[PDB]
């Protein structure tokens, strides 16, 4: 089901089992380092293993999350094999501890052995605007799509703006459950006959 | 406008496009702290470090990585993990380690974490190509078009990025910028930079490597310029008279 697709939920207890495998999984999360924080232990906790079987992840990092978010890389069953840098710019492309900060950090890991994807087609570099705080860029998802393009991908902690066709979005400010895809709708019923997550 | 779509039509990198890509008594009160450039020739695989002294307050870390010859001996990160950086390392110090874009990016992560150090930046030198509008590490997912500068501490004005026309092919020289953000962060005055070479020589450093073709090196004169009353200054005041 192509059309954008979301789950409020708090991605700590939803089994994600029901979603199936995607292609592509991204991201962001709220790292412990304003908003609904998650401990580290907790985030070693994800279930991301079971979201591919092959393909890649997307998964922003800032501050000491840099090496937390590549220990969770790590631990999940990637190897990182890329790093995306967002260069901020306002809208007249000038750059926006120790120094100040003009980018943004998204580490690339890969699962398995994937086939069939353009590798090459973009390049390690993202220049954009920015838009409202912690908004990632708009161009991941055009270099998502041309990396691998029409796959099913998933997008954990996301927000409503974060909402795309081919994705499915997890967070816990997004407005209800929309779900199309038939495959998925069966085993969320079957899973949560009630429509509620709790443990 | 999209910059990534806009590189998959064209084949400029989004950086091209980043445009403008005073301090000025700092600076010049660095020059005048710095000391004479100092430098020695030495197999760094085959020399032992312990023999640089005293123990430096910032370390520039730039080995030759086999990436580094993409169209052209290496150093593996084995070899450089190897290396016993923190014998020759202040209490209090900084280390400066060019990591490239693959592998590096983690195991120079763990050189950091076995020397010591804890990272707190990521410097990003961002390669445009305005001028040639890339074959790919197998293991790449993108066009790689940067490398970064770690910088680590232990112990108690400027962006972390820097922007510059790729190099032409087999020139691995680093943009000379990495030493003005060093500077501009007044650590101190004993500094090394470990694999330069005869045109990394600067004031203000002590440089060692297997391709410089002269030496001037002596422990004891080096240590001289550190003797009171200048053993604490950050490099970045006026000379004690
Ligand atoms: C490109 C960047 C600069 C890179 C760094 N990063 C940092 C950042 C900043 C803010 C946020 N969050 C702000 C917010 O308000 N909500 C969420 C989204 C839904 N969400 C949850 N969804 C399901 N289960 C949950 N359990 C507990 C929370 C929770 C809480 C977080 C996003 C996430 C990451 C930003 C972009």
């Amino acid at each position: 089901l192509f059309p954008p697709q979301w789950i409020c939920c708090d991605i700590r207890y939803l089994d994600v089992s029901i979603l199936g495998k995607f292609a592509v999984v991204m991201a962001d999360p709220p790292w412990d380092i304003p908003y609904g924080t998650l401990t580290d232990d907790e985030m070693r906790r994800l279930n991301i293993p079971v979201l591919q079987d092959d393909g890649f992840l997307f998964l922003w990092v800032t501050g000491r999350a840099m090496e937390l978010g590549r220990e969770c890389l790590n631990l999940w069953g990637y190897e990182r094999v890329d790093e995306i840098i967002w260069v901020k710019t306002n809208q007249l492309q000038r750059i926006i501890h120790w120094l100040n900060h003009g980018k943004e950090h998204c580490l690339v890991g890969v699962k398995g052995n994937p086939q069939g994807f353009n590798q090459g087609l973009d390049c390690d570099v993202i220049v954009a605007e920015v838009r409202s705080t912690s908004h990632k860029p708009d161009e991941i998802y055009g270099m998502i799509e041309r990396l691998s393009p029409g796959t099913r991908k998933i997008e954990l902690f996301g927000r409503p703006h974060n909402v795309q066709p081919n994705w499915i979005t997890l967070g816990n400010q997004l407005d209800g459950i929309h779900l199309l895809d038939p495959d998925v709708v069966a085993r969320f019923k079957q899973r949560y006959p009630d429509g509620i997550i709790s443990k | 406008n999209d910059y990534c779509q806009h590189f998959v039509d064209t084949g400029h990198r989004p950086q091209n496009f980043i445009r403008d890509v005073l301090i000025r008594l700092k600076d010049e009160l660095i020059a005048k702290s710095n000391t004479p450039p100092m430098y020695l020739q030495a197999d760094i695989e085959a020399f032992d470090i312990r023999e640089l002294t005293p123990k430096f307050d910032v370390i520039l870390l730039e080995p030759p990585l086999e990436e580094y010859y993409r169209e052209t001996k290496c150093w593996t990160w084995d070899d450089i993990m190897k290396l016993e950086i923190d014998e020759i390392a202040a209490p209090r110090s900084f280390i400066f380690l060019w990591c490239g874009s693959g592998e590096g990016l983690d195991l120079g992560r763990v050189c950091l974490r076995k020397w010591g150090y804890r990272r707190c930046e990521d410097i990003c030198w961002i390669k445009t190509n305005k001028n040639n509008p890339k074959t790919l590490d197998p293991k790449a997912v993108f066009q790689r078009t940067k490398e970064h500068c770690l910088m680590g501490i232990k112990g108690t004005v400027d962006i972390d990025l820097i922007i510059t026309e790729e190099p032409e092919i087999g020139n691995i020289e680093k943009p000379v910028e990495i030493f003005h953000i060093i500077e501009h962060f007044c650590l101190g005055r004993r500094r090394l930079h470990l694999f330069g070479r005869d045109s990394t020589i600067r004031p203000g450093w002590l440089t060692v490597g297997p391709t410089l073709t002269n030496s001037n090196y002596n422990a004891e004169t080096y240590a001289s310029y550190f003797s009171a009353p200048n053993s604490y200054l950050t490099g970045c005041t006026e000379e004690i008279e």
